[PDB]
RNA sequence: UUAAAGGUUUAUACCUUCCCAGGUAACAAACCAACCAAC
């Protein structure tokens, strides 16, 4: 608390007080100048106590109101923060598995309900193209999840059963695309 | 009158060790204020003594649990620690005994109230307490007995229930005892006294009942909290029946509360310098400080690392914006430091870099976000053993 | 927690006496207080005084008591006052740069948009600001729809004619196309829309996009809906290329699309293009052979209203594949033989109130002339292209402003679009006109064409006007000049041929009774914009500035492909009409 | 604190305090000028301090017959939700089958536990499997509590509607098994 | 170095008591708010 004007007062004060210290000059002269000195600091310790308040009332105010800004804009991006956050656990939690099965998500490949972990239990798979038949289907095996199902099943989506050597290269443009495999473990 | 009432049932959301759904019971006001008018000095009686042997309302900090097992081990002969943990406290009491224990808190208004009156306030509890209506999910059902976690005075009846236990458990023992065998002049008359006055009394004797509440105070020292016990008693006596062993009260609860009790919920202890094994989740260490010998509570590291790693609300994942939370958890693992094992105090370790890291970050994001300071001094006392040290020392 | 609109400082800190609540730093927000009668702020929490039954908010008289506001009555002895040293107190105060002059902000927020000069420097003002304006007028109009009072059917006369009661205490909205009202239904305890529909005088004659047969209870409300904020600006700065960037040009073009294909090429060779078709000039055949041109290009057609993304699609069915095109439709009958709701196509045509988040090699924008600032800041945030097209033409009516009764809107204040176009001029121009007789050809670039415009047929003769005041007669929301309509009617008697064509006029009041006397079909110069019709018969019924606009009147008169009547009553544009001129029988 | 009565009586001590120091007169003159302006200091003090002290406790008494009205107005409005709430929920009592029955009553004392068993005219049974369902409310009507009820409603855990021919015992692993079945009392 | 004691008011200085407003520190009690732990 510098810039005042109490404080050149006070300064004022203290500087007539060292001039009588150094000089001895009386003792009700000086008395004088402490009759006006201390209560120059009376009004010295005052103007610079409320302010002193103050400044860290605004501090501790201004930051309860930045922690509800950040409470209030916190819970309102969650839905992107949730799975931004599960994606980055998901690629660090490396397994072959999971890396499969989020590839074939991201390119063609959906399974249409939960995958079954018994080995005689139904899974249905979506193929949109051929290319990812390539790399999936190669015969009769299905490969998914790091696990093999045999075909049984695959239709186009007009509900039309297609049997599974018509498929190949040249004739693919002839059949609905989004193909539903039917598959069971092995 | 009577009133019956409502309560409705509530889905809890917190966490646990097992996938169960604990529920809760939302009772309605006319019994919290018909109850609290009574109970409220009934009860803040009992929550402001210390040195009973319930102990419900005296705090564990600055020694208190020190003080606690001292109390348990009051002149002990040869002392052995017991405890047990009733399989469902809440859903198998029986009906008397929930009446019984309502009608010892009743007993202290000899004065302000007529008989009659006191017949309708311990009705109005049967009515609103024990068999009332629950709605549970839109639905009206009637509570066939148990309790009601949620009203006023559920922690003390558990209380009463859990003494009222023990001590029968206690005289079944007595009273299943050869009686010829016995060696004891003094105890074997007592035996024969307490058979004439169960069976051949019709009235109450005050001197006898003084005597046995002598006897079991001498040798039977409990010390209760809600359904939780812990038990100090004289390995002699139980050895020849003269007190309760485990397989007397495991018969009591067999045969008085329809449920068998395993040895998972049950425990003994033949060494009494370790402390209890378990207490309100709580383990003891005996640890040294300032020229004394004093038992700490210690929880599971795996709960309070729970409690760090998931939190109830989705704010609550940021520990910037509430650095006082963790405050807490480090004083309520702070005493993990004294553990011979190493990692259980790295989680305290853990707690306190934890937190000046958090510290440091909002006074990073604050400087930056808004060019003010306001980090302070007392807030460096946060990572600092001293102010946890201070908070488990006998001085307040 | 947001960014000054004047100065993109980070603050917390809304003003909230304006109704987009714009977030404003420190000093901007104190200089717009001080300086106007707004005089609440809001910040996260609002800056109110917390005294029970209190109702001081203005910030210059609150302090900061405790962790809350209070006025000088209810403050706690140690507090400080919010408003003070030339800034209002708030979060982010360290970081604030200032404006030297709010006039512009400040004449924003407090005009009313019943000025041209408003508008003027809605569009002349910084892009922050003019974001703010687009906003601001926006919410504007769509408040003061709420304004006008409820009609509820009390008697249903006939089919297509009603019986409307109005509510007590408030105004009544004028019967034109220009207000689509919206049938609710008499239910329990809620109400249950019936769909849009138009009104006009009968008793009262009512146009439905769907028909039923509604009953005393139903009501119609001009049906208002939420103005979300404008972040992207209305143009992406400019960029220009040395080569064609992402876009590959088709190796083998037809002589249809030929005299566009150099344009096509500046298409590439500039970020954003504006384009000035007159009428009859090909403008969705341009827009169609730029798709053509780059057959591997990704391109959103996109349009405000319905009608000219429909445009756009009947002409994709006749040049574009179909199954490369798609119709998005909001959950009115419109395009209905392209897929619906599919975005990741080759080709998607949507309004601008519905399009997607999505990129594109190239985005064609058709008629810019009824573009606002606000459509443009819409496609700019939703569309991420390589490349935009901007069709249209300022000398073709804008967007009707309701709120605008003093000053007239020139086309340079139409949109960003148009004021390039107006400004600099457009950069590509269709300069053959394929539509109107060269007389008219020559009168509208004359007019509005700067004598750019040339016509492709030739004199038809058929060309005809005549200068007749008549009789100026007014109803509640329009004008009718029934002296006009008995010389129409006389020269249909005298030219019964003429009874072919079809009737325009700038008041609907005016069609309806040229409707009823002479039978012909009848059109309002808006709604028929992006229309052709062989035989015009054009009457201007009074001299006013909404029948005497340069833009309306050329798109009047560009709707005859061989002829066209004018009976004109403005004198100007008579001797500006390059007709042959008739007397007065 | 400037429109007190006093304020005059520091601008008069004041005004010749500071009119007799720069006509500097004596000290012996100046005693009485120094002492009248210093008892005048302590006549602002003490008429100040009874001021300053009682806008604080008018203050307070203010908010608190405020939040007292605030709080008597909620009593009403509690009391108005109450009573009408009581008044809505009578109106479905069916005031003619309950008559029958209390009027049956030696003394009118029934109990509450029969008074849906006999008067309620709807039911609604909930269903874990197909199982039970066989067995307490197979076909389009069924029996209990000595009546018959014929079903108009099926509904799953999702609320909605089921068709009772969806209901087999092959098509039951499809449907969500909290089943809601509501039926009328027959007559 | 200069009779004594007594006498009055005033001025000065010291000390003491009380009152009064200013500030600092401590203590406690209440209220309010957030959070944690136990059953
Ligand atoms: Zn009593
Ligand atoms: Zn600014
Ligand atoms: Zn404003
Ligand atoms: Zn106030």
């Amino acid at each position: 608390f510098s810039s005042l004007p109490s404080y050149a007062a006070f300064a004022t004060a203290q500087e007539a007080y060292e001039q009588a210290v150094a000089n001895g000059d009386s003792e009700v002269v000086l008395k004088k100048l402490k009759k006006s000195l201390n209560v120059a600091k009376s009004e010295f310790d005052r103007d610079a106590a409320m302010q002193r308040k103050l400044e860290k009332m605004a501090d501790q105010a201004m930051t309860q109101m930045y922690k509800q800004a950040r409470s209030e804009d916190k819970r309102a991006k969650v839905t992107s923060a949730m799975q931004t956050m599960l994606f980055t656990m998901l690629r660090k939690l490396d397994n072959d598995a999971l890396n499969n099965i989020i590839n074939n998500a991201r390119d063609g490949c959906v399974p249409l309900n939960i995958i079954p972990l018994t080995t005689a239990a139904k899974l249905m798979v979506v193929i949109p193209d051929y290319n990812t038949y390539k790399n999936t289907c190669d015969g009769t095996t299905f490969t998914y999840a790091s696990a093999l199902w045999e075909i049984q099943q695959v239709v186009d989506a007009d509900s039309k059963i297609v049997q599974l050597s018509e498929i190949s290269m040249d004739n693919s443009p002839n059949l609905a695309w989004p193909l539903i495999v039917t598959a069971l473990r092995a | 009158n009577v009133i019956p009432t409502i309560t409705q049932m509530n889905l809890k959301y917190a966490i646990s060790a097992k996938n169960r759904a604990r529920t809760v019971a939302g009772v309605s006001i006319c019994s919290t204020m018909t109850n609290r008018q009574f109970h409220q000095k009934l009860l803040k009686s009992i929550a402001a003594t210390r040195g009973a042997t319930v102990v419900i309302g005296t705090s564990k900090f600055y020694g208190g649990w020190h003080n606690m097992l001292k109390t348990v081990y009051s002149d002990v002969e040869n002392p052995h620690l017991m405890g047990w943990d009733y399989p469902k406290c809440d859903r198998a009491m029986p009906n008397m005994l929930r009446i019984m224990a309502s009608l010892v808190l009743a007993r202290k208004h000899t004065t302000c109230c007529s008989l009659s009156h006191r017949f309708y306030r311990l009705a109005n509890e049967c009515a609103q307490v024990l068999s009332e209506m629950v709605m549970c999910g839109g639905s009206l059902y009637v509570k066939p007995g148990g309790t009601s976690s949620g009203d006023a005075t559920t922690a003390y009846a558990n209380s009463v229930f859990n003494i009222c236990q023990a001590v029968t458990a206690n005289v079944n023992a007595l009273l299943s005892t050869d009686g010829n065998k016995i060696a004891d002049k003094y105890v074997r008359n007592l035996q024969h006294r307490l058979y004439e006055c169960l069976y051949r009394n019709r009235d109450v004797d005050t001197d006898f009942v003084n005597e046995f509440y002598a006897y079991l105070r001498k040798h039977f020292s409990m010390m209760i909290l809600s359904d939780d016990a812990v038990v100090c008693f004289n390995s002699t006596y139980a050895s020849q029946g003269l007190v309760a062993s485990i397989k007397n009260f495991k018969s009591v609860l067999y045969y008085q509360n329809n449920v068998f009790m395993s040895e998972a919920k049950c425990w003994t202890e033949t060494d009494l310098t370790k402390g209890p094994h378990e207490f309100c989740s709580q383990h003891t260490m005996l640890v040294k400080q300032g020229d004394d010998y004093v038992y700490l509570p210690y929880p599971d590291p795996s709960r309070i690392l729970g409690a760090g790693c998931f939190v109830d609300d989705i704010v609550k994942t940021d520990g910037t914006l509430m650095i006082e939370r963790f405050v807490s958890l480090a004083i309520d693992a702070y005493p993990l430091t004294k553990h011979p094992n190493q990692e259980y105090a790295d989680v305290f370790h853990l707690y306190l870099q934890y937190i000046r890291k958090l510290h440091d970050e909002l006074t990073g994001h604050m400087l930056d976000m808004y060019s003010v300071m306001l980090t302070n001094d007392n807030t460096s006392r946060y990572w600092e053993p001293e102010f946890y040290e201070a908070m488990y020392t006998p001085h307040t | 927690v947001g960014a000054c609109v004047l100065c993109n400082s980070q603050t917390s800190l809304r003003c909230g006496a304006c109704i987009r609540r714009p977030f404003l730093c420190c000093k901007c927000c104190y200089d717009h207080v001080i300086s106007t009668s707004h005089k609440l702020v809001l910040s996260v929490n609002p800056y109110v005084c917390n005294a029970p039954g209190c109702d001081v908010t203005d910030v210059t008289q609150l302090y900061l008591g405790g962790m809350s506001y209070y006025c000088k009555s209810h403050k706690p002895p140690i507090s400080f006052p919010l408003c003070a040293n030339g800034q209002v107190f708030g979060l982010y105060k360290n970081t604030c740069v200032g404006s030297d002059n709010v006039t512009d902000f400040n004449a924003i927020a407090t005009c009313d948009w019943t000025n041209a000069g408003d508008y003027i420097l809605a569009n002349t003002c910084t892009e922050r600001l003019k974001l703010f304006a687009a906003e601001t007028l926006k919410a504007t109009e769509e408040t003061f729809k709420l304004s006008y009072g409820i009609a509820t059917v009390r008697e249903v006369l006939s089919d297509r004619e009603l019986h409307l009661s109005w509510e007590v205490g408030k105004p009544r909205p004028p019967l034109n196309r220009n207000y689509v009202f919206t049938g609710y239904r008499v239910t329990k305890n809620s109400k249950v829309q019936i769909g849009e529909y138009t009104f006009e005088k009968g008793a009262v004659v009512y146009r439905g996009t769907t028909t039923y047969k509604l009953n005393v209870g139903d009501y119609f409300v001009l049906t208002s809906h939420t103005v979300m904020p404008l972040s992207a600006p209305t143009l992406v700065p400019q960029e220009h290329y040395v080569r064609i960037t992402g876009l590959y040009p088709t190796l083998n073009i037809s002589d249809e699309f030929s005299s566009n294909v150099a344009n096509y090429q500046k298409v590439g060779m500039q970020k954003y293009s504006t384009l000035q078709g007159p009428p009859g000039t090909g403008k969705s055949h341009f827009a169609i052979g730029l798709a053509l041109y780059y057959p591997s290009a990704r391109i959103v057609y996109t349009a405000c209203s319905h009608a000219a993304v429909d445009a756009l699609c009947e002409k994709a069915l006749k040049y574009l594949p179909i199954d490369k095109c798609s119709r998005i439709i909001p959950a009115v009958e419109c395009f209905d033989k392209f897929k619906v709701n599919s975005t990741l196509e080759q080709y998607v045509f949507c309004t601008v109130n519905a399009l997607p988040e999505t990129t594109a090699d190239i985005v064609v924008f058709d008629e810019i002339s009824m573009a606002t600032n606000y459509d443009l800041s819409v496609v700019n945030a939703r569309l991420r292209a390589k490349h935009y097209v901007y069709i249209g033409d300022p000398a073709q009516l804008p967007a009707p402003r309701t709120l605008l009764t003093k000053g007239t809107l020139e086309p340079e204040y139409f949109n960003s679009v148009c004021r390039l176009m107006k400004t600099i001029g457009p950069d590509m121009f269709l300069g053959t006109c394929r539509r109107c007789p060269a007389e008219i050809v020559d009168t509208v670039s004359a007019l509005v064409y700067d004598n750019k415009l040339k016509a492709h047929k030739d004199k038809s003769a058929q060309c005809f006007k005549m200068f007749y005041k008549g009789v100026i007669t007014h109803d509640v929301s329009s004008a009718i000049n029934r002296p006009q309509i008995g010389v129409v009617r006389e020269f249909l008697t005298r030219n019964p041929a003429w009874r072919k064509a079809v009737f325009i006029s700038p008041y609907n009041s005016q069609n309806a009774v040229a409707s009823k006397i002479l039978g012909l079909p009848t059109q309002t110069v808006d709604s028929s914009q992006g229309s052709e019709y062989d035989y015009v018969i054009f009457t201007q019924t009074t001299e006013t500035a909404h029948s005497c606009n340069v833009n309306r009147f050329n798109v009047a008169i560009t709707r005859a492909k061989v002829g066209i009547l004018c009976i004109m009553s403005d004198r100007d544009l008579y001797d500006k009409l390059q007709f042959t001129s008739l007397e007065i029988p």
